[PDB]
Parts: structure tokens; sequence; C-alpha cells
């Protein structure tokens, strides 16, 4: 058994971060005061959820995750929420005030005092773990603290934990749901920083998740609890296979050696199905060759481009529930004959498939209704770069008039870190190209 | 349309199935920008003070 | 904890503050002696931005209240929510200002100001973490113009990290008090576009026409003016005041509004305005809103473009409806937005609607329409600065001409900068 | 109201669509690099499709299907028919062809020269026609050396020898047919097609003079010493050629010819509805496409090429650019049949 650390960083992170371990919760058994029945063996044990769980001499399985904010309003909601058992309170770090969605502030004003205690308190948990895997790291693009703190985190663990595998779980900046105008910035300061310290990135656009509970779940103005639901959902079904027994995905690394052949592409597209509304009367059970379908639909991705356009790289489907591998291979077949599916000349055409008996959990009372088998299709697709164009654009629009510039160069920025990584972003936007296009 | 590694345990199986085949900065570096940006950050102040004290 | 200390000087500044604590402490159920009697937990959610809380449970406005003559001050002691406000709190000389901006920045303001510093000083050593000061005060006359700007540059300072707010009544001609308004107001943009982070202009001009076409008063008086400032402060301040999806503290609504950083001068709106008890649509709101007539600035946003552009809709309505309202404002009138800083447009909703209204909306627009308000402020300036009229009350007081000509031409500067942005193309 | 950009200011049809849609005093045209707009009217090279569909509140449409270029490319054409078993080898309506790369650069250059020989052994008519700058030759040797002077890839078909020659004149033609295929993928024809005839006597002893063979209405107002003699601009339409074929065939223009051009457009686009369709997609496309044909003496249609960016005829540039704001933009934003439905199974 190899551990895995959770950081969560910033608004988006934190929340996220409270609705995936409500969730696991639910999916291990263990109730909020951290008492796990079903673990017989009472103080330890090496078994799947361990990975995520650590254990006390009284029986309580506490959250290997530290929790992060230069302000204290969020994470104070974990400190007395339902689960505010679960975390002891050396996990939960607050600061005073936040970076004003201002990456140069969470980065350097505000992170360079910080920096140093959130890697004392990685440390510790650290020091618990026999064989520690990686991180995973959980944090917005737009939020000052999400981005400009994030990149400065994973710079350090880069240094700290050299021979460790670093993934992300990164909130693309959506107008939708969204009050600030500076995201595009923070999105390509914090991209920039990161990406050679990366290993592997699941970018979830706002945007994909708000349509979904649009239309789906039929929200007409979805929240961010209806979000970060939906959201837990596709992070649980990733992460599934590092907290239960099974033969795929089953240390971060593999994360990386299955879906990244070359470093800086390492954004694979996710897509989700079926997302149901548990408000409805009662849905027709989809079936295996449905719910695959499905993974290549545009509406159910994480993030909104067409697959169609691109080349694949690699393929990854991920079943939860009643599913047996004949159904999937006779699916795949059929799909194969009716959809572009384009790999590069360079690649196998295949699939890795992984099935975990357990069916979805959904917290009760939630807009998910229970279905008996879900999928998550993890493929790397030059069609995400689409993603990058759109907030490579943006970021040209402002920066031609050094709109908001000076509120970063205030913060001990210099304006040639702006141009640096845009610059940065258009090689990467250059790479996807040399992959996909003829 | 060939299956290899097909795994199988009580909690779930996992395959393979194939189609077609195939044709840092240290950490001084890092203090040093950090420290760089807050001397920055303590022109600029320095600026402001000078101004306001004229 | 985001605490904000709230100044208001002059004349003007402490009549359109009190009615502002008047407003926001209703709304947040606290009564003329400082006890809460609300219904709501959401009013006592951020209580503590705008009120310290002492022995008894009572609230008191984390406020100061400065003049120069006692006169205001006395009448805000006896008024309606006088007895609220902190004893210690109350700074006021004797001599006056004679609505002179020197007297105000340089003379009699000078030799007290470093009393409201010993009180700003108390208020902000008690915050667990203080956001940053908000300003009320008129630009015409002499003790909100003058030593307001004064205070300013001493809280800059002492406090250099902190945003600095301030509602700055711009005067006119047409409900004008002294004719060296423009001179006063001149100096004092001079200052604020070089201290201040956030100013919302509130056009004398502006208040009267709505006062007079759109309410249908006969006689508006300054009570009747500040009755819309009242209701735009508590709407420019519902999120700070009230929990919501929001957060927003005033760095961050800086750093999304205000693209350069002399171009931090904002126009409000308010909707309605109705002169009643029908009931206004989501539609009607955003039209309303939106219009000319419903802006305190006296600019016509159609002569300019919006750079940015924060809306609150305040009551229990239709959150989709409201967004399909917004997103058809700008979709239909493209002309007026600029198109490279994409979503300049944001809008929040508030469930608690202000006393009296189902709902209402507020915004606040930083629209380069507003050169307009400063080239009206430098015709009527340099009309008596050719002819150097008036100027005696002022060299009198020992400034230079000097003083107003670098006046002069940083104001004529910006609008020289809101024009470039007008005109700029993606 | 609706809002609008124009990035193609060389489109003459789309010109045209958009000095329509101000006309209707309901749509409002915006600088090209506004973001807010419901219409498109996109550039021919590079169209920025990443961006669209993500503005909030704004439902957007653009007039080109992302795609589309895999029918509009002579080499992608080519390989899009023998790769699609929707369309096969088999494919019997387009004539033998292959990619052929410069030397100086997958190919199918041996595959090429298979058939040529089987075509010289067998006493076979072997012409052949190299494009991309055209040549028209008989033998192998010189198809050949003329691809290497270039850079760029060509592709080699038969040239048809026996076409249908119109009379008096003893001349060539091909068939222009306009396409309008909207976001719905309903596939339209526009009931106007044109003739683009050659000016000279078709003379089958001399690919030299390509001013017979080339029946261009650029080569033939160039080159051509018999321009608009037997019709006004070399362009005869529908009602003239319907009448033409009763009169010499004893047959019409929709028998003869006009369901075979039907089922070719069918064909060719039902093969790439899964891959260009925007019907789950969160922008919406529509596209004018331009399909060239040639009869041969058996009154048997053959396709030429596909255009992407047509022209349309000046006498029927009102009707048609009436019928895409019609069927294509009106259809996506209402205000306040000159085309033929090819059905099919969506
Ligand atoms: N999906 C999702 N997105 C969120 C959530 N919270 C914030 N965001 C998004 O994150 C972006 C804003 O960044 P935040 O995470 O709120 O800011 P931060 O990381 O706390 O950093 P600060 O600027 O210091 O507050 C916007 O695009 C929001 O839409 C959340 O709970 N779920
Ligand atoms: N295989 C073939 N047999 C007979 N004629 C042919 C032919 N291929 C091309 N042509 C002649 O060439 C002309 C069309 O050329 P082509 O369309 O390939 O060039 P082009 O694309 O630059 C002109 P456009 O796109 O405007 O139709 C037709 O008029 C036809 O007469
Ligand atoms: N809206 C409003 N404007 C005022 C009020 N009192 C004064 N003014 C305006 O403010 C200017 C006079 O400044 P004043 O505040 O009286 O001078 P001060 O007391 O020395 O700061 C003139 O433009 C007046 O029209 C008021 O109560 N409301
Ligand atoms: O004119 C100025 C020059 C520098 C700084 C400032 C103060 N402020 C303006 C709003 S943005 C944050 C900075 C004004
Ligand atoms: O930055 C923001 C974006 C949307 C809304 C707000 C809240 N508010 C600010 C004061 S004016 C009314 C609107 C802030
Ligand atoms: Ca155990
Ligand atoms: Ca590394
Ligand atoms: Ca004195
Ligand atoms: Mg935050
Ligand atoms: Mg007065
Ligand atoms: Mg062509």
């Amino acid at each position: 058994m190899r551990e895995c650390i959770s950081i969560h960083v910033g608004q988006a992170g934190v929340q996220i971060g409270n609705a995936c371990w409500e969730l696991y919760c639910l999916e291990h058994g263990i109730q909020p005061d951290g008492q796990m029945p079903s673990d017989k063996t009472i103080g330890g044990g090496d078994d799947s959820f361990n990975t995520f769980f650590s254990e006390t001499g009284a029986g309580k399985h506490v959250p290997r995750a530290v929790f992060v904010d230069l302000e204290p309003t969020v994470i104070d909601e974990v400190r007395t929420g339902t689960y505010r058992q679960l975390f002891h309170p050396e996990q939960l770090i607050t600061g005073k005030e936040d970076a004003a969605n201002n990456y140069a502030r969470g980065h350097y004003t505000i992170g360079k005092e910080i920096i140093d205690l959130v890697l004392d308190r990685i440390r510790k948990l650290a020091d618990q773990c026999t064989g520690l895997q990686g991180f995973l790291v959980f944090h917005s693009f737009g939020g000052g603290t999400g981005s400009g703190f994030t990149s400065l985190l994973m710079e350090r663990l880069s240094v700290d934990y050299g021979k460790k595998s670093k993934l992300e779980f990164s909130i693309y900046p959506a107008p939708q749901v969204s009050t600030a105008v500076v995201e595009p910035y923070n999105s390509i300061l914090t991209t920039h920083t990161t990406l050679e310290h990366s290993d592997c990135a699941f970018m979830v656009d706002n945007e994909a998740i708000y349509d979904i509970c649009r239309r789906n779940l039929d929200i007409e103005r979805p929240t961010y609890t209806n979000l970060n639901r939906l959201i837990s959902q596709i992070v649980s079904s990733i992460t599934a296979s590092l907290r239960f027994d099974g033969a795929l995905n089953v240390d971060l690394t593999e994360f990386q050696t299955n879906l990244v052949p070359y470093p800086r592409i390492h954004f694979p597209l996710a897509t989700y199905a079926p997302v149901i509304s548990a408000e409805k009367a009662y849905h027709e059970q989809l079936s295996v060759a449905e719910i695959t379908n499905a993974c290549f639909e545009p509406a159910n991705q994480m993030v909104k481009c067409d697959p169609r356009h691109g080349k694949y790289m690699a393929c990854c489907l991920l079943y939860r529930g009643d599913v047996v591998p004949k159904d999937v291979n006779a699916a795949i077949a059929t799909i194969k004959t009716k959809r572009s599916i384009q790999f590069v000349d360079w690649c196998p055409t295949g699939f890795k498939v992984g099935i975990n008996y357990q069916p979805p959990t959904v917290v009760p009372g939630g807009d998910l209704a229970k279905v008996q088998r879900a999928v998550c299709m993890l493929s790397n697709t030059t069609a995400i770069a689409e993603a990058w164009a759109r907030l490579d654009h943006k970021f040209d629009l402002m920066y031609a008039k050094r709109a908001f510039v000076h509120w970063y160069v205030g913060e001990g920025m210099e304006e040639g870190e702006f141009s640096e990584a845009r610059e940065d972003m258009a090689a990467l936007e250059k790479d996807y190209e040399e992959v996909g296009v003829d | 349309m060939e299956v290899i590694e097909l795994n199988k345990c009580t909690s779930g199986q996992s395959f393979e199935v194939i189609l077609k085949p195939p044709s840092d900065p240290s950490l001084e570096e890092i203090q040093k920008k950090l420290e760089a940006a807050e001397e920055r950050r303590k022109y600029q102040e320095a600026e402001l003070l000078k101004h306001l004290a004229e | 904890m985001r605490e904000i200390v709230h100044i208001q000087a002059g004349q003007c500044g402490n009549q359109i503050g009190a009615k502002f604590w008047e407003v926001i402490s209703d709304e947040h159920g606290i009564d003329p002696t400082g006890s809460y009697h609300g219904d709501s937990d959401l009013q006592l959610e951020r209580i503590n931005v705008y009120y310290n809380e002492a022995t008894g449970n009572k609230y008191v406005p984390r406020a100061i209240l400065v003049d120069l003559e006692p006169g205001t001050m006395d009448s805000v002691r006896s008024g309606p929510f006088g007895q609220i406000f902190r004893p210690d709190n109350f700074v006021f000389g004797q001599s006056g200002a004679g609505n002179n901006w020197a007297k105000g920045h340089y003379t009699e303001g000078a030799e007290l100001v470093d009393s409201v510093l010993d009180v700003v000083r108390k208020e902000s050593e008690s915050c667990d973490c203080l956001q940053g000061f908000q300003l009320t005060h008129s630009l015409g006359g002499g003790t909100g113009s003058g030593m307001g700007t004064l205070l300013i540059s001493k809280i800059r300072e002492e406090y250099p990290d902190r945003i600095m707010n301030t509602f700055s009544v711009m005067p006119s001609p047409k409900v004008s008090d002294t004719v060296v308004e423009p001179y006063n107001a001149t100096l004092s943009v001079h200052q604020l576009v070089e201290n201040t982070d956030e100013t919302y202009c509130i056009d004398n001009e502006a208040l009267y026409d709505i006062c007079f076409r759109t309410l249908k008063l006969t006689t508006p008086t300054y009570g009747d003016l500040n009755h819309l400032v009242s209701a735009t402060m508590s709407g420019v301040t519902t999120c700070l005041r009230f929990p919501g999806q929001l957060n927003a503290d005033l760095r961050k609504l800086a750093v999304n509004m205000v693209p350069f950083p002399r171009l931090h001068f904002f126009m409000p709106g308010f909707a309605p305005l109705t002169s009643q008890y029908r009931a206004l649509t989501v539609p009607e709101l955003t039209q309303q809103m939106f219009d000319s007539k419903n802006m305190m600035a006296a600019c016509d946003p159609r002569h300019g473009r919006y750079l940015t552009v924060a809306a609150i809709f305040r009551g229990r309505m239709s959150m989709k409806e409201v967004d399909e309202q917004m997103l058809n404002v700008q979709n239909k009138n493209s002309s007026y937005f600029v198109e490279w800083i994409p979503n300049n447009v944001k809008t929040a909703v508030c469930d608690i609607p202000p006393r009296g209204l189902k709902m209402s909306a507020t915004f606040i627009g930083n629209s380069t329409a507003i050169q307009e308000l400063f080239k009206r402020i430098s015709e009527q300036f340099t009309a008596m600065f050719r002819r150097k009229a008036f100027l005696h009350w002022y060299t009198g007081e020992g400034m230079d001409e000097m003083e107003f000509t670098e006046a002069e031409s940083n104001m004529n500067d910006l609008v020289s900068e809101y024009q470039q942005y007008q005109d700029a193309t993606a | 109201m609706y809002t609008f950009v124009v990035r193609d200011e060389n489109s003459s049809v789309y010109a045209e669509v958009s000095r329509l849609l101000l006309a209707t005093g309901q749509w409002k045209r915006l600088r090209k690099d506004n973001p807010r707009f419901n219409l498109m009217l996109g550039e021919r090279n590079r169209l920025p499709f990443g961006r669209l569909g993500h503005e909030p509140g704004l439902v957007q449409l653009v007039n080109y299907y992302r795609g589309a270029d895999k029918l509009c490319r002579k080499a992608s054409l080519v390989k899009l028919i023998k790769t699609s078993p929707e369309l096969s080898e088999s494919c019997t309506w387009f004539p033998e062809s292959y990619v052929i790369y410069p030397t100086n650069l997958t190919d199918e250059r041996e595959v090429f020269l298979a058939a040529y020989n089987r075509r010289r052994e067998g006493r076979e008519g072997n012409v052949w026609i190299a494009k991309s700058g055209i040549l028209i030759s008989s033998e192998a040797s010189e198809l050949l050396d003329f691809i290497d002077e270039q850079g760029q890839v060509h592709v080699i078909q038969k040239y048809l020898e026996k076409p249908l020659l119109l009379e008096p004149g003893h001349r060539k033609f091909d068939i222009r047919s306009w396409v309008l295929v909207d976001h719905l993928y309903n596939i339209y024809l526009y009931r106007e097609g044109v003739l683009r005839t050659s000016s000279e006597p078709y003379n089958s002893a001399n690919f030299q003079d390509k001013t017979c063979h080339l029946t261009n209405h650029c080569i033939q107002k160039e080159y051509s010493k018999n321009y608009g003699r037997y019709e006004e601009g070399n362009e005869m339409f529908f009602e003239e050629f319907n009448q033409y074929l009763m009169d010499a065939l004893n047959t019409t223009l929709e028998n003869s010819i006009l369901l075979q051009i039907k089922h070719i457009i069918r064909s060719c686009l039902m093969c790439i509805e899964p891959a260009i369709s925007t019907k789950h997609l969160h922008y919406q496309s529509f596209q004018l496409f331009g399909f060239d044909f040639m009869v041969d003496e058996e009154l048997k249609v053959w396709l030429i090429e596909v255009n992407g960016a047509p022209a349309c005829a000046q006498k029927l540039y009102a009707e048609l650019c009436q019928g895409i704001v019609d069927v294509a933009i009106s259809s996506v934003f209402p205000l306040a049949s000159i085309f033929i439905k090819l059905h099919h199974h969506h």
C-alpha cells in the first residue's frame, strides 16, 4: 500500500475537496466522526482505502488531505460542517486576507509568507506514509490563490519530493459562474510556471459542468454545490483505482504512463455518463453501449471541444457498476464503425478498460440519480487545445492594452513574465498542432 | 479486435483492447525569485512614502 | 472579518453619511440605540463589516464624523440615529472652512487632522483584518473637499496598502452654494486621481434632474437628493454587508473594475425610481437601471464606452431571468461596451431587498463617459482661472497659482486618457 | 436585434447576404474582431472554430462546416472516395484519380503507372489531366515531370475523352450546382444551375491548346476568341439547356442528368455527416457548396470537384443570396421555395 496526499488550494479547491471527501466517506462506509465499522483492523491496516485515509488508535479514519486558503471563510465551513471531525486542526490552514484574484499576490506577496508553513504541515503527512506515491492538487485557474500559490507550491514540491508524481484537478474559468475579469491572466501565469511540475492535469471547464447541470439535472441556475457534487463524481471515478482493489491505474505513475506520451501534452479530456436527474419520475437504466457511446458526445465532456477534429494519443474507459468485459468490447466495436476516432500514426488504436463492480455512490438528497452503471473516459486528444486557444485569445485582447497589468506589477511581478508565459502557451498550442494536424 | 492483460479480482477487473497496431529551479533560485519581487514592492512603496513626504 | 472604517467629513459628507447609517442600520435590524431587533441571521452575518460590537449586544458604527464647524454634526447627534454613533468619534473645529479648499487642506484643516488620525488609528487597531476605508464628502466645499483629501493623503502614508474608497459629490452650477466650487472640485480631483482606488462620482445635477423630472418633485431639497445617495450607497455595499455566492472584498472589487490605475471613477445607477406599489419585473429593473435618467453621474453612457460593469439585484426574483436580461442589454448595445476586456459585465444577486421594496437593482460602471463630468468642471474652472477670478481667497491661505495649473493639467490629462480608451479597438 | 461580423471581405456571396441582412433593419454588423455576435461570415482559411459557442447567452452560427475541406480539396476528395466504405473505390461517378506527391518531398505514384500501362497495352484511350497550372497529356512521362517541377501535391485523373458536345459548335461544357446545407444538415439544391460552356470546338487531337478543353470562365474570357457567341458570357441556364435536351435527345434535364447530380450530392454529403455535423455541438454551422460536374456522350454524369467557397452567376446572385438568408440564417434567427430538399436518413 502506497499513500496519496490530497492538497486543496483556494476556494474552488477547498470546496471541491469537501465534496470529494464527503463522497469518499460514503463510498468506503466512513461516518462523519471517522468511524468505519467494516474496518476490522483497528488503528492500522494496509487496505486499498488506506491510500487516502490513515487510522488513529481510537478507530478514526483521517483523510490524508491538506486544505490551504489565504482567507479563512471557506475552510471555516470545513471546521464546523458535517465532517468537522474527520480532519484535525493541523490539516486546515487559513491566512488572513486573500490574493484578490491577483496571481502575483498569491504567488509572490502572500505565498512567500505562508509557503514554508504549508510545506511543514505536508511534511507531517509524508512522515506518516511508508510509501508516498505523490500528490493530488485541486485548485482553480482564475483565483489569486488557486493560480498563484499553487504554482509556488508545485515548485517547492518538486524540490522536497523530487521522485514523486503530482496530478492536478484544475478548474478552467467560465464567465457564467464567475465575477472575475482577470482570470485569463491568472490561468496563463499559473500554467506557465506549473507546466514542468505537473505530471498529469485534468481540466474541468465550469462552462461544461454548468451546462450539464442545466441540461441533464434541470437546474435553471446551478450553484457551486450542484457543480461540486458533479465534479466529485468525476474525481471519484478517476481516483477510484487508487482506493479500491484493482489492476488499472493503481498508482499515480500509471496516469502519466497510460495517458501522457509527451510531458508537455499532459491534459487528458474527461467525459462522464450518465448524469440523471434524481427528481425524475424514473429513468430507463442505460446500457453499456449507450453510456459508452455517450463518452463521444461533446455534451458530456468536462471541456467543450470537438475530438472529431483532433487526434487521440490514448484512451481510458473507467466503468463503475454492472459492467462485464463482453458488453464493453461489443459497444466499442460498434462505436468505431460510427464515430470519427483518429489516433496518431505512432500510437496503437486501442482502449484501456477498467471495471469496478461497486456502482456509483450518490450523496443522499443530492441532485444525481442513482444509476446501475456509469463510465468516465479519459482521452488525450489534441482537440483540448481549443481550450488553450480560447484562453490565449482572451489574454491577447486585454494584454494588447496592458489592462489590469499594473495590479500584478504592483505586487512585485515583472511585466516580462506576462510575455514569457504567453510565449510558452503559444508554443504549447504549436505542440498540439504538430501532433494532430496534417 | 484483441484483448490482453485481463486481470480479475473481487471488486472488478481490467483489460486492454487493441484495434490496430501503430505505424527544475532549485530552492535557492525560488528564494531569489520571491525576494526579488519583495524588493520591487519595497521600492514602489518607498517611492510612495517619498512622494508623500515631499 | 474584513472591517471597513467609515469617515464622513464636512456638511455634505455628514448629511449623506448620517442617512447612509440610518438606511443600513434599518437593513441590519439595528435600532437607534444600537440594539439588534432583526428577524434573520443574514442580517448579523456580515454585521462586523460596518458595526463594532460592544457590551450588552450593542452595535456601534465604525464611523468617524469630521467637520471644521460644529453645526452639521450637532444636527447628526440630535438626528434620528444620532445616539448610535460613538461619542469619541466626533472630531470637529469651530473656525470653519468658508467653502475654501485651501483652508480645509492647508490652514484650518492641518490644525485638526492629527486628532482625526488618532481616532482612525484607534478604530483600525481593533479590526481583526482591515479591508480599507470609505469616505463620504463633497468636492465643492472646503472641509469635505480640502480636508477630506488631506485625510486621504495621510491615511495613504500610514496605511499604504489598504484600499481607499470614496463617495464624492460633484458640484454643479444648477445646485450650487458658491461660485468657487469648480476651484475646489478641480483641486480635489487631482488628489483623488492620485490617492484613491475607487471613487463613486455622485453628480448633484443628476440627483436634481432625477428628483425634478423622474420623481416629479416640484422643489427638490438637499434632503431629497440625499435619499437617492442613501439608496445608492446601500446598493453598492450590499455585497459587502450580506452573505452570498459572491464574497467580494474591497480589493477584489478594485482588481476586477479598474483596468488602469488613473481610471477609477465610477458612475452609479439605481432602480427603481418611482414617484409606486406596482411590482417591477426583471426587464423593467434592467431597462430602468441602465437608462441615463437612472444614473447619478449626469453623464450619458451613450457618449462613451463601459470599461467594466458590476450590478447587484436585490429581492426574490428569477436568477435565470436576471442573466437573460443582463446578457440582453450588452448583446443589444454592444457599441457601448469595450470588446477588448472579455466578459466585462458581471452580475450578483442578493435575497434581501431594500426597505419597502420587493426588489431593486444597483449598478456601478467604469465608463469613459465620465470624461464629460470632468470636462464640465474643467470648463468652469478655466473660465474663472483665465481671469484669476476669486483666486485671492486661495493665495491668501498660502497657495500659489502654479498649484492650480498643475491640478488643471492633471484633470485634463485624465480626460485625454478616457478619450484614448473610448476609441480603442481590438 | 441580431448581430454579425464579416471576416471575408472578398466573398461576393456573403457580401450580398451582409447587404441583405442590414436591409431587414433587424441585423447589426459589428467589427470583424467583436466576439459578441450571433452570426459569423468567416474567413476561408484558418477559421477559428475553437472560439465559437462559448459566449454566455449568445446562440452563434457560422457559414462554414469545420472539416468540409476533406471534400473541397483535390487530394482530400480522392482519398475520401477511395477510403470511405460509403463511396468505395468502385464509385461509378468519379474519374479514376491518384494522389501524387512531388519527388522533392501516402503517395500513389506506382499505382498510377500500373493502370496507365494497362490502357496503353489495351489500345484504350489513355489521356490524363493533372492539377492541384493544369496540364493535359496522353503520355505518362509528361504528366509526372510536370508535378516534380512544382512543389505542392497534385492529383492525376482520367480525362473524359468522350464529353457531351453541345450543337451547334461541337463544344465542351461543365455543370455547376449550388447546394446549401443548414444547421439541421438538410441538403438543399438550388433549383438554378449554370453551364460553363467552351466557346471553341472540341478537338480531341490536340491537348496543347487548353482553351477548348478547360471550360473555366476565366480561361474562356481571356484566351478564347469566340467568347459570348452562342450564349452570353459562355453561360447557359437550365431552362435553355433543358429545352435543348428535348429537341436533340428527346429527353429531359431531370431524367438524363439531374437525377445523377442529386444522387452524387447526397452521397458525398451523407458520407461526411458524422464527421462535420453540428447537431449536438455548442455552435451551429451551415455552408454553401459548388459542385462541378461533367456529362459524357452516354449521358452519364461525372463529379469533377467540390468548391467550398464558390461564387455565383451574376443573374442568380439575388435569388440565391436571399435563399441563404431565408433557410440558413433566418431559420436560426427569425425576424419579426427556390431549393430542392434532398431528403435522407440523418
Ligand atoms: N467548480 C467550482 N468553481 C469554483 C468554486 N469556487 C470558485 N470557483 C471558480 O474559481 C474561480 C475563482 O477563483 P477562487 O477559487 O474563488 O479564488 P481563490 O483560489 O480562493 O483565490 P483568491 O483570489 O485569493 O480568493 C472562478 O472561476 C470560480 O467560478 C467551486 O466551488 N466550484
Ligand atoms: N477528368 C476530366 N475530364 C474532362 N475535363 C476535365 C477533367 N478535369 C477537369 N476538366 C476540365 O477542367 C475544368 C474544371 O477544372 P477544375 O475545376 O479542376 O479547376 P479549378 O478548380 O481551378 C476551376 P473551378 O474550381 O472554378 O471549377 C472543367 O471545365 C472541365 O472541362
Ligand atoms: N447631495 C448633497 N449635496 C450637498 C449637501 N450639502 C452640500 N452639498 C453640496 O456640496 C457642496 C458644498 O460643500 P459642503 O459640504 O457644504 O462644504 P463643507 O462643509 O466645507 O465640506 C455644494 O456643491 C453643495 O451643492 C447635501 O446634503 N447633499
Ligand atoms: O493614479 C494612481 C496611480 C497609482 C496608484 C493609484 C491608486 N490606485 C488606483 C486604483 S488601482 C490601484 C491603485 C492611483
Ligand atoms: O465585482 C463585482 C461583480 C459583480 C457584483 C459585485 C457586487 N456589487 C459591487 C458594488 S456595485 C453593485 C455590484 C461586484
Ligand atoms: Ca484498518
Ligand atoms: Ca517533477
Ligand atoms: Ca487656527
Ligand atoms: Mg478566495
Ligand atoms: Mg455648506
Ligand atoms: Mg476549384
